[PDB]
């Protein structure tokens, strides 16, 4: 009337949960780059000689 | 994202956009002077002087 070792087991199963891959989109900046600085338009001299 | 020091050796990181590539560049970096000091980051074209200069300006700044 006890417990006896029974048959080995035949496989195992091992569970785990998963989640999947999105494509590829590689956003990589908001503002992207490092945009160059640049001319004022138009700026026109701010000096002229004497005479 | 924030990544760590032993984080970082395992992933490429561009700087500039056309930098990023496809199976590379895992991540990309926020602004391109993120590297230097906050310091370091007060010197007008430090890209152009020499290192050893730049490097004596952020202990002259202080002083």
């Amino acid at each position: 009337g006890g417990l006896t070792c029974a048959s080995a087991p035949q496989g195992t199963l091992r569970i785990l949960e998963g989640p999947q891959q999105s494509l590829s989109g590689s956003p990589l900046q908001p503002i992207p780059a490092s945009p160059p600085p640049q001319i004022p338009p138009g700026l026109r001299p701010r000096f002229c000689a004497f005479g | 994202e924030l990544i760590g020091t032993m984080e970082q050796i395992f992933m490429n990181v561009a700087i500039f956009e056309d930098e990023v590539f496809a199976g590379v560049t895992t991540h990309q970096e926020l602004f391109p002077h993120s590297l230097l000091s906050v310091i370091a980051n007060f010197i007008p074209f430090s890209d152009h002087n020499q290192s050893p200069r730049n490097m004596y300006q952020c202990q002259m700044g202080k002083q």
